[PDB]
């Protein structure tokens, strides 16, 4: 059972496949596969069905904003990553000031849900966020990342020398009312979310000049199509002619036989016609029909399946479950052969690959004194036949190491 | 086949979960259309080479689902393709998380092996949950070939994934030219300086019989809904009963390759001569054309690199199609 | 590729050859043979400094006594940059088309 | 007018139909907002998520700009450019031009509304070898005269059929462009 | 709707030794048997259709391309074209010691795209069903196993079923040719009893094999010897770069002359 937790882990890989909680269970009767071994062959996988996650990359937040119905639904997920200040106000609230129920019921409260408030939904919070945070990265804040360019009033020459020319309208702040102004604000929340959804996935002159570089120039012209696929040239075709299988004939004669047998060729093909081979074809005939027909001699038929048992497929339902189990230490003893190291640690390795080997042996033992024996059938012979060939590398392995030594 | 092949191939195959597969831009549903093509597809690839293995991951919103395992067998892969018909295949897959899976995969299969991944996208649009960028970047690190198939679409973020990864970016303007585009994933792309070359021990096994009558037979049942297995080929690293010849052993990690599936990529080595095709007789030497033993009942005569040997369209056709040799030369 | 004007040889970078340049240049040499102005209609596809220069520059060297001095004026500052970085590319052209230093000034305000 | 269809466009479902197609980069006032509109519509098509954004064909700014053939593929006119807060300024200039030359002031005015508006439509097209959809929604170009100011290249590309087009045929005919412009051009075909 | 086609490794060298033998089974009584099959063949169905093709040495011939004794007058005249044919090529042969064997692949390419042109004639609404009946009676050239695999793989992808007897020795090119394809292997002990062999398995439309007991086609072993030292072993390390199979490693691999890559 070595750790509660890895004997619960190996316990859920067994709850799994009943075919492996069969095989699990002959495993620990034998005692050759530790409980620990059998959790980590199962968490030997590769990542989780989402891996990383599911973020949206466009619309995160408006995506159904209170209108799909914490770590709820994979929507406010999203929108958690989308806005950080919102996620960090949402945690520190949870034990203060509010609870996790309190923050559902604000959540279903009028003027939120209800969308009797700022319009929107359950992202009229976001957008507000977005909005404010958009004013101040374009007062207080600007372009951190601006580089030779990068920017925008350093992207346009110098800002706007706009020094009171003619037009300047445009910004007209003072102007503002409510319903124009309302729609400014939903176009900066807009802004804001896009690049709101950009920071959620991850956590200009000078872009155009970066796009020219990859433009310049071809792959064809930097080396070919796959980079530089080498020529494959063969020294001898001959040897792909000659033939793996056996020369089944390989006979020759002379060229005065090569002759002869060309001129009594030529006479006979002349004679032709004999008609009276009606008595040869008839006496022939009989002769085939006895061998041609399934009954009587000369007939290449077998398939006896004479398999005298009980329940023969469950017998070969239980012998399946023995396989794997062996099949799984066997491919546990092979990797430890594949690191040869002939050591100190390689020895301790080899040890436990031979008692685990005797073990399944025992194992194929008691499944003898079972199936074999009541039912007089379940071969485990050749179960035993795969356990002694790993012996055998193992035996050859020790002959190795003692050659080193 | 003057460029280097790869003699294993690991292609992956990705299938879009979007919503747009589900919309019938072509006169058949996307979906079903791109299955059965597909279909058609695998079956071809693994009779082109038994050695190489497809595997099949669909992503459905965005969410990264295995279709189906890597394996020598077409038939479970087309089964599997019936299954993608009968999801509901809705919400924009990732292609952020196939990929990584897909990388994953062919990080764990060795350099020497080719390791590619074929993707069809329904959709310009692409959503994920990481940047494509990062990971393309990954993906050049590793020893991974990416070829993006756009429906009825272009992309310049899908050429920019395949011209990095060294793969060629596909449009599938039609049906028909769909299935010219699979036909040519089925063909083995030239192997990059990149990938490793090196040789690989093979294991040949011989099938064992039930000996003489049951004689002492080693009656066996699965070892990689299964019978009494007596007459079964076995692994020679471990001699253990396998139910198919062409299946790499999984304890020994040792591929098993049978003798005729080696000759059958004997062809891929060797490029088939060209025949020049011309519509004027030109004083054609044999009235007959050579392969059919039949007079033309077309002004197309056909000309070999070497025998010159005349050819009709037909046997020009056939020859290139299954043939894989020159029958003049060949006298 | 080399476009004789019948006064000089125009050399192009690009080396593409398209039938509606043809034509322009045929139409714009009728309009540098008789002074006086006037306007012409060049399709957006094309890069207008690119195709003004390279005939200009060509006219320049079979005419240097005409044209003293050549002005160009652009709406914003990038196209400024832009009409001397094209420059800048049509000269080095030249230079591998004819002797080996091929001076020329050019100035952005 | 752009502000106030996208009002309009917000009320019914039609704006959060066009959203979900593509990212939504309207253009602002203020000119820091504007650029970073236009920078967030470059990155959106750099990741090939669908990118759209709204621009004002009289505004200076969309002449000072113009769009790269792959951030815009396609250029839709909607209307034609006019200023409603226009003053005495353009109308008395009018009346001067038709007393010292031989100018009609309506000529004068069409012809005003679509250099710009030509200027706006002409964005898509950057280099020889490349594929754009210019769209034009206003009535008078179906009648002509609006064609007659639009340059004469332009008028050449302009066919009968594509001129007076329903919204749904205009949509199926780009669709069919785009697929034959899907397959890449090659330098032989231009020659 | 069946197209039967039959190709026989005629030798003129071992049918000359078999004539010498004066056994009673002659060539003149092999081509005799194949005519009495192909006319049982088209009687049976009209629609069925017979082409017959002999190999030579070193080219291959196709023999196939009225009621006087009151014979169905197409088995007459079919029977009649088929008998020139294959007495001009027997009685002129041209002896070659570089080839003394005929080509069975040669042929068999032949007869392939034969039936691929015929395919295409054939209407896609009628159903044509594709069977190829070898005789061989030569011995099998290493040489020509290169061509044979090949012109297996293009009936496996066209999908006809080649089914072969041999007269007097297994060939393992031939048995491995009915392996790939699935069409059924069938080895004749008495030569002149041939033709109630043929009568019984390969006459026989594929639904009526199956409604039939026939003699199951014979296993056929898979050997991979390598070719360096022409010997057979049962783990063979083939190359990557050039696919040859190697009795054991070689830093170098002769066949395509590259060196391999050591970590
Ligand atoms: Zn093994
Ligand atoms: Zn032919
Ligand atoms: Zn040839
Ligand atoms: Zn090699």
């Amino acid at each position: 059972r070595k750790a509660n937790k890895e004997l619960e882990e190996k316990n859920r890989m067994l709850q799994e496949d009943p075919v492996l909680f069969q095989l699990y269970k002959d495993l620990v009767v034998s005692q050759v596969i530790s409980a620990e071994e059998f959790w980590a062959n199962r968490l030997n996988v590769n990542a989780t069905d989402s891996s990383s996650t599911s973020n949206h990359k466009q619309d995160v937040g408006i995506s159904a904003a209170f209108l799909a119905d914490n770590l709820t639904s994979d929507i406010i997920e999203s929108i958690f990553r989308t806005y950080p200040a919102v996620k960090m106000k949402y945690a520190e609230n949870v034990p203060h000031n509010m609870t996790e129920k309190e923050f559902w019921t604000r959540f279903f409260q009028s003027h939120y849900f209800h969308r009797d408030r700022l319009n929107t939904g359950s992202k009229d919070l976001f957008a507000e966020c977005a909005k404010i945070d958009e004013k101040g990265l374009k007062t207080m804040v600007s372009l951190g990342v601006k580089n030779p360019l990068l920017d925008l009033t350093a992207l346009e020459d110098k800002p706007l020398d706009e020094g009171y020319g003619i037009s300047s309208v445009p910004s007209a702040s003072n102007s503002k009312s409510i319903k124009e102004n309302s729609n400014a604000a939903i176009i900066k929340r807009f802004n804001h979310h896009s690049a709101m959804v950009l920071a959620a996935g991850l956590r200009q002159p000078a872009v155009k000049r970066a796009k020219l570089q990859e433009s310049i120039e071809y792959e064809d012209l930097g080396k070919n199509n796959s980079v530089k696929t080498i020529a494959l040239n063969l020294k001898k075709s001959d040897r792909y002619y000659h033939g793996p299988t056996p020369i089944q004939s390989l006979q020759y004669a002379t060229s005065q036989d090569i002759i002869n047998s060309f001129q009594s060729i030529r006479q006979e093909m002349e004679a032709y016609t004999p008609k009276l081979t009606q008595v040869l074809s008839s006496s022939a005939a009989s002769s085939t029909i006895t061998a041609l027909s399934p009954g009587g001699a000369l007939m290449q038929g077998g398939t006896q399946q004479a398999i005298n048992q009980m329940v023969p497929n469950d017998i070969q339902s239980e012998l399946k479950h023995l396989y794997v189990a062996v099949g799984e230490l066997l491919r546990h003893f092979w990797s430890c052969f594949p690191v040869n190291t002939p050591f100190l640690e390689e020895k301790v390795v080899k040890m436990k690959s031979n008692l685990e080997r005797f073990q399944v042996t025992k194992l194929c033992p008691f499944q003898e004194k079972i199936r074999r024996q009541y039912l007089s059938t379940n071969l485990v012979s050749h179960i035993e036949e795969m356990l002694q060939t790993a012996y055998n590398k193992l035996h050859t392995w020790q002959s190795r190491r003692l050659m080193k030594k | 086949g003057q460029v280097r092949l790869g003699m294993m191939r690991h292609l992956y195959v990705v299938v879009d979960g979007s919503r747009t597969m589900e919309d019938q831009d072509l006169k058949p549903n996307r979906l079903t259309c791109t299955l059965k093509l597909l279909e058609y597809f695998v079956e071809e690839y693994f009779d082109q080479n038994p050695i190489s293995q497809i595997g099949i991951i669909v992503t459905k919103s965005k969410r990264a689902e295995k279709l189906t395992e890597l394996s020598g067998n077409p038939r479970k892969h087309i089964t599997s393709l019936k299954k993608a018909v009968d999801m509901t295949c809705h919400g924009e897959p990732s292609l952020y998380n196939s990929l990584s899976i897909a990388m994953q995969t062919l990080k764990h299969m060795p350099g020497h092996t080719s390791r590619e991944v074929l993707i069809i996208f329904s959709s310009l649009t692409t959503c994920d949950p990481s940047n494509i960028y990062d990971l393309i970047k990954t993906l050049k690190a590793a020893k991974i070939r990416v070829s993006v198939i756009g429906l009825s679409a272009e992309v310049r973020v899908c050429t920019v994934l395949a011209r990095e990864t060294g793969g060629t970016y596909h449009v599938i303007l039609d049906e028909s030219h769909y299935k010219e585009l699979l036909t040519h994933h089925v063909s083995p792309p030239p192997a990059s300086s990149s990938s490793e070359c090196s040789l690989i021990r093979m294991g040949f096994p011989q099938h064992t019989i039930a000996s003489l009558s049951d004689q002492d037979a080693k009656p066996s049942f699965s070892m990689a809904e299964p019978g009494l297995t007596l007459g079964g080929y076995f692994c020679p690293q471990c001699r253990a009963k396998y139910c198919e010849l062409p299946v790499e052993c999984k304890i020994c990690g040792l591929t098993l390759v049978s003798a005729p599936h080696l000759a059958r990529s004997y062809h891929h080595l060797f490029p088939l001569d060209a025949f020049q095709e011309i519509p004027l007789e030109e004083y054609n030497g044999e009235r007959f054309c050579y392969g059919c033993q039949g007079e033309l009942k077309d002004q197309h005569v056909y000309v070999c690199a070497v025998c010159q040997n005349v050819f009709c369209v037909d046997c020009d056709v056939f020859v290139h199609d299954s043939l894989h040799c020159c029958p003049g030369c060949i006298h | 590729m080399k476009l004789n004007v019948d006064g000089l040889l125009v050399y192009f970078p690009y080396d593409y050859i398209y039938p509606e340049q043809f034509s322009y240049m045929r139409e714009l040499k009728r309009t540098l043979d008789a002074k006086g102005h006037g306007v012409l209609e060049m399709p957006s596809g094309t890069g207008k400094t690119v195709s003004l220069l390279a005939l200009i520059m060509a006219y320049q060297r079979a005419y240097p006594l005409e044209v003293t001095k050549l002005i160009y004026c652009s709406r914003t500052v990038p196209e400024i940059e832009k009409v001397i970085e094209e420059l800048r590319k049509l000269l080095n052209f030249y230079e591998k088309q004819e002797g080996e230093k091929l001076p020329f000034l050019g100035l952005a305000l | 007018y752009m502000e106030s269809t996208v009002a309009s466009w917000y009320e019914q479902g039609i704006l959060e139909n066009i959203q979900r197609n593509k990212l939504l980069f309207i253009e602002t006032q203020d000119g820091a907002e504007t650029s970073v509109a236009l920078e967030k519509y470059q990155e959106a098509c750099e990741n090939g998520r669908g990118a759209i954004l709204l621009s004002v064909a009289r505004g200076k700014v969309s002449e000072g700009i113009d769009f790269v053939h792959h951030y815009g593929r396609a250029v839709i006119m909607f209307g034609v450019p006019y200023v409603y807060t226009q003053s005495r300024i353009l109308k008395a200039r009018l009346e001067y031009l038709r007393d010292q030359f031989q100018i009609r002031e309506n000529d004068f005015l069409t012809f005003d509304a679509m250099r710009h508006a030509a200027q706006c439509v002409g964005r898509a097209i950057r280099g020889k070898t490349d594929y754009g959809l210019m769209v034009f929604a206003d009535k008078r170009f179906a009648r002509g005269d609006k064609r007659g100011k639009l340059p004469r290249w332009i008028q050449e590309h302009l066919t009968d059929a594509n001129l007076n087009l329903t919204v749904d045929e205009g949509v199926q005919v780009a669709k069919y462009f785009l697929r034959q412009m899907a397959q890449p051009f090659h330098r032989e075909d231009q020659l | 709707l069946n197209l039967l086609v039959i190709v026989v490794d005629a030798n003129p060298i071992w049918w000359g030794k078999q004539a010498l033998k004066e056994s009673q089974f002659t060539l003149s009584k092999c081509i005799d048997a194949v005519m009495v099959l192909g006319n049982s063949h088209l009687f049976m169905n009209r629609s069925n259709k017979l082409a017959v093709i002999a190999s030579h040495i070193q080219e291959s011939r196709f023999l196939y391309p009225g009621s006087k004794d009151g014979k169905y007058e197409l088995l007459t005249s079919a029977n009649e074209v088929i008998v020139e044919e294959i007495k001009d090529l027997m009685t002129k042969s041209d002896i070659k010691g570089q080839h003394t064997e005929t080509l069975l692949a040669g042929s068999l390419a032949k007869a392939l795209c034969y039936i691929h042109r015929m395919n295409k004639e054939v209407k896609d609404n009628q159903e044509m069903k594709s069977r190829i009946l070898v005789i061989k009676a030569a011995e099998d050239s290493a040489l020509q196993y290169m061509n044979f695999m090949n012109v297996i793989f293009a009936a496996q992808k066209q999908n006809i079923l080649i089914d072969a007897c041999v007269l007097d020795s297994d060939s393992g090119l031939l048995q491995q040719a009915c392996d790939i394809t699935g069409g059924l292997y069938l080895k004749v002990p008495q030569m002149p009893s041939l033709l109630q062999y043929l009568l019984w398995v390969f006459l026989p439309d594929q639904d009526q094999r199956s409604q039939l007991i026939l003699p199951p086609p014979v296993h056929v072993d898979y050997r991979a010897a390598c070719f360096c030292h022409r010997n057979l072993i049962e783990i063979g390390y083939v190359c990557s770069v050039c696919l040859s199979i190697f009795c054991n490693f070689s830093p170098i691999c002769t066949t395509c002359e590259t060196a391999f890559k050591i970590s």
